């Protein structure tokens, strides 16, 4: 995840 | 009368058809799946394999596709599975999966390749000498819609600067509650934009006009551009949403050359279509009928991206297998 919240790259599972 | 062939309707699978167009029309990808080494993998549960399998029937059947195999290998196979993932996710599902396969191949590395950028944000105090940055890699860009005209709008929207004050004042640690800004800004812009529009938030459906161009230019919001490579992006793929929320028909609109030459992919049905129909009647307004995603390929990129595709570049081992399966079950 990305520093606002969002989906990053990758698969990182739930918040 | 398009040269293409559409996807089955096996039920009620959302966003699967058009995001499966969007990723077979990125030849350089739809190439390097085919590289894939999956001659040792259990079919009944290889991704990688069923996207293979899919991308096959598309490039070679005259008739449209099933995806039963593939929606059977990532284990999305309930009535309603796919109304509780999104597109966004799906995505993440497909490329991962297809990137760990070619680990340690010669098409290594294909998915960042095509899909990765970079981005830093800060804290900066405005009044004591303390700032954090922060680089990290991202694959797709959310865009706020609502309340947004236009992309120009959503993008300036994801770097606008935040204040940290009064109430919500950024703690600077050993510094104790200071005011500071937070910002950001794009290292770089991949090859292939995924761009995915808030219009589906908590659950509702914005149906706003939302303006997205033909030829896209980001180099405003680099930190740092280059010329002889502008961040000039092309429009690829519009996918499409018509309704409330409430379930609704998905369809997707290409033009896979590149050459602004459209066509609607609507499950089974692949029809040629105006350039209109593929952008500007998917702005929405006050219709339902609109873009939830687009996808935008570099400029300088798209030959590259979007290089022919030949029965030869499909290997024997995976031809022969495939063909295997169709004896079998007929």
């Amino acid at each position: 995840f990305l520093x606002n919240x969002x989906r990053g790259y990758g698969l990182c599972g739930k918040k | 009368h398009t040269g293409y062939v559409g996807l089955k309707n096996q039920g009620a699978t959302c966003y699967m058809n058009s995001l499966l167009q969007t990723l077979f029309f990125t030849n350089q990808l739809r190439k390097a799946v085919y590289m894939m080494p999956t001659e040792g993998d259990d079919s009944s549960k290889s991704v990688p394999l069923a996207l293979q399998r899919v991308f096959y029937e598309l490039q070679h059947s005259d008739k449209p596709v099933g995806t039963k195999k593939l929606t059977k290998s990532f284990g999305w196979e309930t009535l309603d599975s796919f109304m509780q993932h999104d597109v966004q996710e799906l995505c993440r599902v497909l490329l991962d999966n297809v990137e760990n396969k070619m680990k340690g191949t010669c098409v290594e590395g294909t998915i960042p390749k095509l899909f990765r950028g970079k981005m830093v944000s800060y804290i900066q105090c405005k009044e004591v000498d303390y700032r954090s940055d922060r680089r990290e890699d991202y694959y797709d860009i959310q865009l706020s819609i609502k309340g947004k005209k236009n992309i120009f709008e959503s993008f300036v929207d994801y770097v606008a600067v935040e204040q940290l004050d009064g109430d919500n004042k950024y703690d600077a640690g050993e510094h104790g509650l200071q005011e500071a800004e937070k910002g950001v800004k794009f290292l770089t812009l991949p090859p292939v934009l995924h761009l995915q529009l808030m219009r589906f938030m908590y659950n509702i459906k914005i149906n706003d006009r939302f303006e997205f161009p033909e030829q896209l230019p980001l180099d405003e919001f680099l930190q740092k551009t280059d010329p002889k490579d502008p961040a000039n992006y092309i429009l690829h793929a519009v996918l499409v949403h018509s309704g409330d929320n409430h379930g609704g028909h998905y369809v997707v609109y290409l033009n896979p050359k590149g050459d602004g030459k459209w066509c609607k992919f609507d499950d089974d049905v692949v029809s040629r279509c105006t350039k209109e129909e593929a952008i500007e009647h998917n702005y929405g307004g006050h219709h339902c009928t609109n873009a939830y995603m687009l996808v935008y390929i570099r400029e300088s990129k798209l030959s590259e991206v979007l290089q022919a595709v030949t029965d030869h570049d499909i290997p024997q081992q995976l031809v022969e297998r495939l063909q295997e399966e169709k004896r079998i079950e007929a």
